[PDB]
């Protein structure tokens, strides 16, 4: 959940 | 293919109702039927021999029967 | 067994014995009524590089393999 | 003496029949796998 | 069930010394191709496994 | 971090965002559109043709034992060799990837990874993916 938000942040921009 | 002649009749309508009605506007009363009459006579000129062959085959199926 | 192969053909003797009915067909109308007559340094890091008809079978042909590689992607 | 035409796909008259009436390599794979084992040995060495 | 147990044309009997010593050479040659080894032996795949 | 950045479709973008990042990166190279000194830029697109139809399972097994536990790699090379039935015919698919497998994406990327290393070479691929720690 923390990891997934960091993954979406890296994936977005 | 009657639609061809039907379109032509409609097209003749669309000419004749705006040369018959320059100062008349809109309404029935137009009766210059000559070129649409010519169009349907030319249709009959085309489908005299068509109907001769079709009805000849039909009437010989009625009397003589199917080959 | 209501559907069967063909043993022999419907012979034209059976069509020559029948008397005709006159059904003027749409194609036997007179047309072509005249017979014509004749007269009488940057690439040295990799592992590969330049530094280092007809057959009769149709399924086995070249064109059919070109076809199937064209139309199955 | 032509055989009596038994096939798999269409049994037209519903006959049952005796069951048998219904129904090597290039060297190069030895060239590949051995060589791959050789390369694997070199990798492990 | 047909193509692996009830088809009589492929062999279920015990293998010779030749067939074991070539099936080890095939399982080194064709590593995890058991349908391919089955086609080469004309034998059931799970039986050869 | 098995797959490098250049392998796509990665999970970081939709394919239109892939196209947009690709155009941006084409623009954002240092002096790429300059033709004053007589440079030349070349963009090449080609199909790795029939890449899933000519994978050899001996080679594929030895490639996959490098990355996974060999029980999984034996499973994968034994799963890509099954019978292809159809209505009438049937054949043992002796080599070549069956794309309809669920994990056949991974092999189609991983074998494709090998082709990238055969195209980029070693050194430039080390330049593209960067170091492993970053
Ligand atoms: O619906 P409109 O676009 O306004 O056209 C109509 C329509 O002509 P169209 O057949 O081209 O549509 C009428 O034809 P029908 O509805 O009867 O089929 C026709 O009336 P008549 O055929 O009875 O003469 C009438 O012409 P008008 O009302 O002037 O007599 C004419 O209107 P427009 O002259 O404005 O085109």
């Amino acid at each position: 959940p923390e990891r997934w938000e960091i993954r979406q942040l890296i994936a977005s921009g | 293919k009657v639609m061809h002649q039907i379109r032509a009749c409609k097209d003749l309508k669309h000419i004749i109702y705006y040369k018959f009605n320059k100062n008349l506007g809109k309404g029935p009363g137009c009766g210059f039927w000559q070129p649409a009459w010519r169009v349907w006579l030319n249709f009959l000129r085309g489908t005299i021999p068509l109907l001769e062959r079709y009805i000849g085959n039909l009437i010989t199926r009625q009397f003589e029967g199917r080959s | 067994t209501s559907h069967r192969p063909q043993l022999e053909a419907r012979s034209g003797a059976k069509a020559a014995a029948y008397t005709p009915t006159g059904i003027e067909h749409a194609r036997l109308l007179p047309g072509h009524t005249t017979l014509k007559y004749r007269k009488f340094s940057w690439r040295k890091g990799t592992a590969f590089g330049r530094h280092k008809g007809y057959i009769n079978d149709m399924t086995k042909s070249e064109y059919h393999q070109e076809f199937l590689h064209k139309h199955v992607r | 003496k032509i055989p009596a035409a038994v096939s798999n796909w269409k049994n037209p008259n519903g006959y049952t029949v005796a069951l048998e009436r219904r129904v090597t390599i290039n060297d190069g794979f030895m060239k590949l796998s051995e060589a791959l084992e050789n390369a694997d040995k070199k990798a492990r060495q | 069930r047909w193509n692996e147990y009830l088809n009589p044309k492929l062999n279920f009997t015990e293998f010779s010394k030749e067939e074991d010593a070539q099936l080890l050479d095939l399982a080194r040659e064709l590593p995890n191709q058991w349908r391919t080894i089955a086609d080469m032996m004309a034998r059931p795949a799970q039986v050869c496994v | 971090k098995l797959f490098p950045n250049w392998i796509k479709p990665s999970d970081s973008e939709i394919p239109p965002l892939l196209v947009y990042k690709w155009t941006q990166g084409i623009n954002n190279l240092s002096e790429i559109w300059d033709v004053s000194r007589g440079q030349s830029a070349v963009l090449l697109e080609t199909t790795l043709g029939e890449m899933a139809e000519k994978i050899d399972f001996t080679l594929l097994n030895r490639l996959l034992r490098l990355i996974v536990d060999p029980n999984i790699a034996d499973y994968i090379t034994a799963k890509n060799n099954v019978v292809i039935n159809f209505k009438d015919m049937s054949h043992v698919n002796k080599y070549g990837l069956i794309r309809g497998l669920k994990f056949a994406s991974f092999i189609f990327q991983y074998y494709g990874l090998v082709i990238d290393l055969l195209l980029l070479g070693q050194e430039r691929a080390t330049d593209l993916a960067g170091p492993a720690n970053n």
